[PDB]
């Protein structure tokens, strides 16, 4: 059994409340979960807003951007889930603050709200394809140059579609279509039995 | 139906746009068949921008047409600078790969499934 | 001697999961499915 | 020197 | 293992004893903040200063 | 001010799949049924839509399986029909989706048995 | 014997076909075995060149695809052993020079013939043999004469083998375009009747290796001698210039009498390592391309074949200077067509 | 393009795989723009297809200079997700193999930091202690570096019968072998140079960039998430952070200098109070059966058999949890659903942010400037690559 | 007084309890647009009126250090008008305004 | 508890000691004079192939498969050392032998595709295959390094005695 | 269930007959659970295998060797949770978390049995059934598998 100190479970719970009530028009679910973490979670319109009232805000100080992802629930419609974790060096806590975007409706950029994000924001398209509007040089950083397709997208096949080899007949590395030697072995793994939740 | 603009309002707006983007490429070709050592023709290279801009001629929703542009742009400014390599564009012409016919007969020749 | 023995594959943690096997019958020399070792009750 | 014995 | 004078001009123009530490081994409502705001950390009484 | 599309979300221009396997990949929804050897149903739950097999030919040097279709390992699970419809009509993949069947209720009592009428 | 061709079509693939290609190592072998590995051929490449070269050729054919075997064509057992699991026989053997331990007989009659003859022991399906355009039992050069002298005795120790005749070859790391390109080092470019009367009609390696791999692949050709040509004919003169044109180096043709010329080859061909000219090559240089009238090569084995201009941009770009290096072919003036 | 010239991929001063396309006036960098994902490997999406113990071996690739302290961000964060926590011994093993590898971090940072500004014998001396560290790793884990030595529940197997003596023959020595290091660069008339005054950030700057690690603490920032967040037993030593002040590239060395002594400090502690226990958490549920068991109890080989072919099945839920990893706060996002097999793993990499720092750091500065500065920032790019 | 502060970037300000009241007492000022029951008016307000008590309170800087935390006295004037800031953003911004709209059904359901 | 690492009169020797330091490179003499030093250290290097570094038993090193002194070998392909392989290197089919027993018709670890985790190790209830010592099987072809039963099972004979006294030195610990 | 045993004491076993040339029955593996007495005599009418005797030795096997030869026989392998009688031909080929799974129609018989097709690398492994409420619930042919 982790040593929790329900000490934090209320203070995180109650500046929950306190962002609820001082941004009642962005936040939409606020949620202090088991394990003690704070999830504030917010309409996309109010990513500029709820940020900056985090970073610039003397009763809760969340200067720098811990990180940006965007896990992709393809059942959901708007199906990425940008993720921004927080870090307050002044009161020593953590938030999160989740929004949702589809594929083609754009999030704005927080590239002013914290310049960490010039990088992470980068990262979500080129892996999900998710748009930030307003970012300074959006353009793919992880991937090929020539890379066509998000790749951490669920529905994105794991080797992909296409791979590189060194033809002599033109003397420069061609791309090909996948041609794999032993397949990925797709071991099901779940179990037919569940376990009662507590 | 109700969906909020990415940056035109309508696919006229959006498709002024396109008209912009093929501009580029189009003046930009010449370029990189030098910059790049490439061994294509301009013309060639020109055709295939074309095939490309149409290739999604298709699309009829202005928000996919937005942010088809919006990577067509990175492309090109990848293409220049030239941080997209020979290797990398010659990509596009898929010089190596052997095509596949599409007729069922052949298909039928070939593979198990088609 | 006994009806039922074990199998340690010799050596406990070095050898295999344990298991009894039935040499009952004379008939069938009893065989561990993991040393294919036969048992003659 | 995986086992001190010759 | 190695001749004392030659040992010395080892320490000498290290200035320490290598010979202690050889490289050969041998054998109304209040504002909530998140949390009360940090304590700012004490000076190292061991060294404050390097 | 939003703007309105009666076009179908597709958005098969951007997801960046080849012609090839956008056109020839039919992908069937389905509930997974439960291997008849547990009892359990933890796995006839959620909805999942899968891609069509394609060919697995030997390799000749090590005799291990080889496959040419990147589509074929990917398994998505979609909570709900409604949604895993939606994912094939925006990717543009064909579909046809097969409805639950969830076993009928069925009477049983102990005493019922014992009956040696019957 | 067989092998069911299973797979998409690409590395990683099988299409069937065991083939010795004995003379891989060459110019026109790379591209040889580039096909047959792509397709997913088992190639089975005979060497006797150190390995360290060999080693080029490795990564076209995919895992377990190509197999090297030491062989001597002094010694009969090393092509014995090489055809013994090959279905398809290839052979490419050949030279320009004389070597001093092997005359145009050998490695063009002599051994391509024990080749053969193995084979058919062997029980290979089918053998293909290759020997150069217009090569008369008379045609003044050795070499082409000795190559048709085998054309014949290959038929006899193997019959209905099929025998791809092709013209000289265009093609990067060729002769006949770098060749030209390079007398630049010459400061005057000699040409037989200052190149002139001597028509030649190149033909692009791969549509040479893709014929032949077609060959391989397909009941029609037995006994076919067919003859790989090309897409235009050319008198000497504008291909010389033209080479010099893509190389952005001056042209001044000088005629020089053949009879004094032959000579040149035979200085060239004193050298010790590699004669770059031969009395032989220079003849068959100026022996002047023959027009088509046998079995149809390119097109008729499926692929079309590719005017030179187009990839000559390719194979000539290495002898131009810091800025002639970035010329286009386009903006350059594509020579005259002649086919006479 | 003011004569725009790519660091290039091979180069020795380039760490790895570094495009940097810069601009350069001459010796002057107008513009630097790092490129990144010549090391982009999937690691983030291949872990999704594996199951929780069987992308236990990704971390250890993730940043591979430290190659465990990231197996413990993954730890903590599985063992979170299921409310269980490491037995006390498996606690202070994790820190001693903690402090350990934040040496073995320094020791490449230091050392592979002059090797560029052309010092090239502090690397020979201080890489013949590496390598002396990296036989405890063999001895304890099996491998030289890419352990897999500390799971989700706890270490896999317990100390050698011996280690210990040894860990502290050679933290009784190492000292002098830094001091050594120092009476060739600390003070040397050159390397002040080179190093002093470039690329110095501002707090509230580093703050904002998300720099997080000694780049902040050079700043004069206090922040080291082993004291203000303590995980696992790190707050049971005492151990002083090495702040900075007038942050450049010298000042931070003195700092990650400062931190390979404070390890030793933390290290002499653990082998002084360690405790005598388990090293894995005893529920068979989480943890794999001990060898001996399986092989006699019904129980254990079918704990044993579920556990290694199908999984943990940690509940749903998902948690960032985040260390100290010797370059600076690494922490993994690990979205789970109630599935063996995690639904995302966001590797934040110390380093992602550093980098994108770059830019803002080497401004007005010379071709020499930028090399000395990608030696500050320790990058690794196999974390920024992911 | 003090020679300078830990942070690099940051410098001395002499005059600060002037500083943070000139800062503090502007605030309060534009928090006095915002409506009137708005959450972050009541709010905000409670925190800044008892920062500037303390700061009128305390005339020894190292004590004010001390009173409302904010380590040295240069970083709490940094904070105040960055607050002060966002108070003018926010009022554009207005976000005491009701949900822009309910999130889709089942968009945060985790367990999927 | 934190701690500054560089936080910080004039006097002629004050100064004249600094000016001394700058014109006569005091500190750099300081320098050469470590160097000198360990010239006059005995060098750590090893005769590689002469002198082996030290490996203790749990070194994972080169895959072999064992078997039981009888000469049955002990894998049973129950095929869970497939299923955690990390990297999916792998492969086994099985049937039953003729005996009736279990066994593997086919076992091919690709070596290239193992990260030698160790946890087939692990794994194994038999303890069939096991992190052999050897580490030197460098190979000139790729396919030498994809391994088959044979090799492996060849491997194991080779090195059974080692890989016999590793185990026994390590399973108490495990 | 639980983390850990407290059986220090001895185990049992029971001695493997032969109920037929499709079904191995290493009963040593049963749990006395009666469902293949049930179905031998409720969903197939055999009523041949019955339980013998009583105490920890009570075996449930058929008290001569008689093979339980019948149609519906294979069933008693999907339907009996402990591996104690599995399949012969389907012995020791594959483990299941490998086998990819294709559900499917029966072809041999006119009742088209809904069944599932277990593939591994693209050769069948087994043939098992997949429930249809109105064709084979659950069931299908010795033939068809
Ligand atoms: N443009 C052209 O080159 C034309 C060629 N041809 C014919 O096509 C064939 C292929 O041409 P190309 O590839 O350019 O010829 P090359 O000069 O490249 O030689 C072909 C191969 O034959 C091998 N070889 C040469 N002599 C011997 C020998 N004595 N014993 C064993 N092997 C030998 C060489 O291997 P190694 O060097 O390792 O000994 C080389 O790899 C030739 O035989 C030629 O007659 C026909 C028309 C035009
Ligand atoms: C050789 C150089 C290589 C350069 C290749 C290049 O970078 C790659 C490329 O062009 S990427 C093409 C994608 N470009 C679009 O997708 C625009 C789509 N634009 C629309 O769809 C319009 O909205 C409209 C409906 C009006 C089209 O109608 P119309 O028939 O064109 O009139
Ligand atoms: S685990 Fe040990 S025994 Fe079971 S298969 Fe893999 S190797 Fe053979
Ligand atoms: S069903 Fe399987 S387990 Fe239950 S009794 Fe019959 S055999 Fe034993
Ligand atoms: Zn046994």
């Amino acid at each position: 059994v982790r040593p929790r100190s329900d000490v934090t479970h209320k203070q995180l719970s109650a500046f929950g409340e306190y962002v609820a009530e001082i941004l009642p028009k962005y936040v939409q679910q606020v949620q202090v979960s088991c394990l003690d973490e704070l999830e504030i979670c917010i309409h996309p319109d109010g990513v500029i807003p709820t940020l900056t009232f985090l970073r610039d805000h003397t009763n809760a100080q969340f200067k720098s951007l811990a990180d940006l992802t965007a896990v992709d629930v393809p059942t959901r419609q708007n199906r990425f889930e940008i993720v921004y974790n927080l870090l307050s060096l002044r009161f020593n806590s953590r938030i999160r603050v989740k929004t949702y975007a589809d594929e083609l409706t754009p999030i704005d950029s927080i590239v002013s709200v914290h310049i960490a994000a010039n990088w992470y924001e980068r990262e979500v398209w080129d892996m999900f394809g998710v748009f930030f509007f307003n970012h300074p040089d959006l353009r793919r950083i992880l991937t090929d140059y020539g890379f066509e397709g998000h790749p951490f997208r669920k529905d994105f096949p794991l080797t992909g579609y296409v791979e590189l080899r060194y033809d002599d007949e033109v003397k420069r590395v061609v791309a090909e279509p996948v041609e794999l030697a032993q397949e990925f072995r797709k071991f099901d793994l779940n179990s037919p039995w569940e376990a009662f939740p507590a | 139906t109700s969906v909020k603009p990415i940056f035109s309002r309508d696919l006229n707006e959006a498709k002024r746009r396109v008209r912009e983007l093929y501009r580029a490429w189009y003046r930009e070709v010449p370029n990189t068949v030098h910059l790049m050592q490439l061994d294509i023709t301009v013309k060639q290279g020109r055709d295939k921008v074309r095939e490309m801009f149409m290739k999604n001629a298709h699309v009829t929703d202005p928000r996919v047409v937005d942010l088809l542009v919006i990577k067509g742009k990175m492309e090109l400014q990848e293409t220049i600078k030239v941080w997209k390599q020979r290797t990398h564009v010659m990509r596009f012409f898929h010089e190596t790969e052997t095509p596949r016919p599409k007729d069922f007969l052949s298909k039928f020749y070939m593979g198990h499934d088609p | 001697e006994h009806r039922i023995i074990a199998c340690d594959g010799g050596g406990g943690a070095l050898g295999h999961p344990k298991v009894y096997i039935n040499l009952d019958k004379e008939t069938k020399t009893g065989t561990c499915g993991y040393c294919g070792l036969q048992f003659k009750q | 020197c995986m086992t001190d014995d010759p | 293992s190695a001749t004392r004078v030659i040992q010395k001009l080892r320490n000498w123009a290290s200035g320490q004893d290598l010979q202690a530490k050889l490289q050969l081994r041998y054998q109304e409502k209040k504002a909530v903040t998140p949390a009360p705001p940090m304590k700012r950390w004490e000076l190292s009484k061991d060294q404050p200063y390097l | 001010q939003l703007i309105t599309v009666d076009e179908k979300l597709d958005i098969t221009t951007l997801t960046g799949v080849p012609e090839e396997h956008i056109k020839t990949r039919k992908v069937r929804i389905f509930v997974p049924a439960r291997n008849n050897m547990q009892s359990g149903v933890n796995n006839t739950k959620k909805w999942k839509m899968e891609f069509d097999t394609r060919e697995r030919w030997e390799n000749p040097l090590m005799g291990w399986a080889s496959t040419a279709d990147p589509l074929s390992n990917m398994v998505l699970t979609f909570s709900a029909k409604e949604d895993a419809i939606a994912f094939a009509e925006k990717n543009g993949w064909s579909y046809d989706v097969e409805e639950k069947k969830v076993p009928k209720p069925k009477s049983k009592s102990y005493g019922a048995n014992f009956s040696w009428n019957k | 014997h067989a092998v069911i061709p299973h797979g998409k079509g690409g590395r990683s693939s099988v299409s069937g076909v065991v083939a010795t290609v004995f003379g891989a190592t060459g110019f026109l072998g790379r591209y040889v075995v580039n096909h047959l590995g792509r397709m997913g051929s088992q190639v089975i490449i005979p060497y006797r060149c150190d390995v360290y070269d060999i080693m080029h050729l490795r990564l076209m054919g995919d895992l377990g695809q190509l197999t090297f075997l030491e062989w001597d064509a002094r010694d009969k057992d090393s092509i014995r052993k090489a055809v013994q699991h090959s279905n398809v026989v290839i052979n490419l053997i050949g030279r320009e020079w004389e070597t001093r331990n092997f005359d145009f007989e050998d490695v063009f009659v002599n051994i391509p013939r024990a080749i053969a003859q193995a084979s058919k022991e062997a029980g290979v399906e089918r053998f293909i043999h290759v020997s150069h355009l217009n090569a008369s039992m008379k045609s003044s050069s050795k070499s082409l004469r000795s190559k048709a002298v085998g054309e014949k005795e290959v038929r006899s120790v193997f019959p209905e083998a099929i025998i791809i005749r092709p013209s000289d070859i265009f093609g990067r790391e060729d002769r006949f375009l770098n060749h030209f390109a390079n007398y630049r080092w010459f400061l005057a470019v000699p040409l037989v009747s200052l190149g002139f009367k001597t028509v030649k009609q190149p033909v692009y390696v791969a549509d040479v290796s893709k014929g032949i791999v077609n060959a391989t692949k397909d009941p029609d050709a037995v006994g076919k001698t067919f003859a790989f040509t090309g897409p235009n004919r050319y008198l000497l003169f504008h291909l010389v210039k033209y080479i010099f044109g893509m190389t952005h180096r001056t042209f001044i043709p000088y005629p020089l009498p053949l009879f004094v010329y032959s000579w040149i080859g035979k200085l060239f061909g004193l050298s010790p390592f590699e004669p770059w000219t031969t009395k032989d090559k220079v003849e068959r240089i100026h022996i002047s391309d023959v027009m088509p009238t046998d079995l149809p090569g390119l097109e008729d084995l499926g692929v079309q074949p590719t005017p030179l201009e187009l990839k000559s941009i390719e194979v000539l770009r290495r002898h131009r200077t810091y800025r002639w290096l970035s010329s286009e072919i386009e903006e350059t003036k594509p020579a005259k067509t002649v086919n006479y | 393009t003011n004569m725009t010239l790519n660091f290039g991929p091979q180069h020795p001063a380039a760490h790895g795989v570094l495009r940097l396309v810069l601009e350069l006036s001459g010796e002057m960098v107008r513009k630097c723009d790092p490129h990144i994902g010549l090391l982009h490997r999937g690691t983030e999406k291949l872990i999704e297809y594996k199951t929780y113990l069987q992308a236990l071996p990704y971390f250890d690739r993730l940043d591979y200079v430290s190659m465990m302290c990231n197996e413990q961000a993954y730890s903590i964060a599985v063992e979170k997700l299921l409310n269980i926590q490491p037995p006390p011994r498996a606690q202070w093993i994790r820190v001693l193999f903690g402090e350990i590898t934040r040496i073995l971090n320094h020791i490449m940072a230091v050392t592979t930091h002059a090797l560029d500004i052309g010092a090239m014998t502090p690397f020979f001396w201080m890489f013949e202690e590496r390598e002396k560290m990296f036989e405890f790793y063999e001895r304890v884990s099996g491998a030289r570096m890419h352990a897999a030595y500390i799971r989700p529940g706890g270490v896999h197997q317990d100390l050698p019968l011996g280690l210990l003596d040894d860990i502290y023959e050679f933290s009784k020595n190492f000292s002098l072998r830094i001091d050594e290091v120092e009476e060739m660069l600390t003070n040397n008339r050159i390397w002040r140079n080179r190093t002093v005054d470039i690329g110095v950030v501002t707090a509230e700057d580093a703050l904002n960039y998300g720099f997080s690690g000694v780049m902040l603490r050079g700043s004069g920032i206090q922040w080291d998430l082993r004291k203000t967040q303590p995980y696992d037993v790190y707050d049971q030593v005492e151990f002083d952070v090495p702040i900075g002040s007038r942050g450049d590239c010298y000042d931070r060395y003195l700092c990650r200098v400062e931190e390979m002594r404070q390890s030793l400090r933390i290290i002499e502690q653990c082998l002084n109070k360690m405790p005598p226990g388990e090293i894995k958490v005893d529920d068979a549920k989480v943890s794999p059966p001990k060898r001996a068991e399986m092989k006699t109890s019904m129980e254990s080989l079918i704990h044993h058999f579920k556990l290694y072919t199908e999984g943990y099945q940690v509940p749903p839920g998902a948690t960032y949890t985040a260390i100290e990893a010797p370059k600076g706060e690494f922490g993994v996002y690990l979205v789970s659903d109630g599935s063996s097999r995690p639904y995302r793993c966001k590797i934040k990499a110390p380093g992602f942010a550093h980098l994108a720092g770059l830019d803002k750091m080497s401004k007005g500065h010379m071709l020499a400037d930028v090399v000395a500065i990608i030696g500050t920032q320790d990058i690794v790019f196999g974390e920024i690559d992911r | 007084l003090k020679k300078t502060t830990g942070l690099v970037g940051l410098a001395v300000c002499d005059t600060p309890h002037e500083r943070l009241t000139i800062l503090y007492t502007k605030t309060l000022d534009i928090l006095k647009h915002f409506p009137k029951h708005a959450a972050y008016r009541k709010y905000t307000e409670q925190i800044t009126n008892e920062k500037l008590d303390m700061v009128k309170a305390e005339p020894d800087v190292k004590k004010l250090e001390a009173l409302l935390q904010g380590g040295e006295v240069e970083e709490v004037i940094l904070q105040a008008e960055k607050e002060l800031s966002l108070a003018r953003k926010m009022l554009k911004w207005k976000p005491w305004e009701p949900l822009v709209e309910e999130p889709p059904a089942n968009q945060w359901k985790w367990p999927i | 508890t934190y701690k500054y690492v560089n936080k910080k009169e004039v006097d002629m020797k004050s100064a004249t000691d600094n000016a001394a330091r700058i014109l006569m490179w005091t500190e750099l003499i300081r320098g050469l004079g470590m160097t000198l030093s360990y010239l006059f250290r005995e060098p750590a290097t090893i005769n590689y192939p002469f002198e082996k570094g030290p490996l203790s038993p749990r070194f994972r090193g080169e895959h072999a498969l064992r078997r039981y002194p009888s000469g049955e070998e002990r894998c049973i392909a129950c095929k869970l050392c497939e299923a955690i392989c990390p990297a999916q290197a792998i492969t086994i089919e099985a049937e039953p032998r003729a005996d009736g027993s279990r066994r593997t018709t086919r076992y091919d670890i690709d070596m290239t595709k193992c990260i030698y985790c160790g946890f087939c190790q692990e794994a194994c209830p038999v303890d069939a295959i096991v992190e052999g010592p050897n580490f030197e099987f460098s190979t000139e072809t790729h396919e030498e390094l994809l391994y088959n039963k044979e090799k492996l099972l060849n491997n194991g004979d080779k090195w059974e005695a080692e890989i016999a006294a590793n185990i026994q030195a390590d399973y108490l610990y495990r | 269930g639980s983390d850990r045993s407290r059986f220090l004491e001895g185990k049992r076993a029971v001695e493997d007959k032969n109920i037929g040339p499709l079904v191995k029955t290493i009963m040593t593996r049963c749990i006395q659970c009666t469902r293949c007495i049930r179905f031998a005599s409720e969903i197939a009418g055999v009523d041949d295998l019955g339980t013998t005797g009583r105490g920890n030795d009570m075996q449930v096997g058929t008290y001569i060797e008689k093979m339980f030869m019948s149609e519906l026989s294979g069933n008693v392998i999907d339907i009996c949770p402990v591996g104690a009688l599995t399949s012969k031909p389907y012995a020791f080929t594959a483990r299941p978390w490998e086998t990819r799974k294709t559900e499917s129609i029966d072809v041999m018989d006119a009742v088209g049995s809904n069944i599932v097709v277990s593939t591994r690398t693209g050769e069948v492994m087994r043939i098992l059934p997949r429930m249809h409420e109105d064709i084979n619930e659950e069931w299908i042919s010795d033939k068809t598998r």
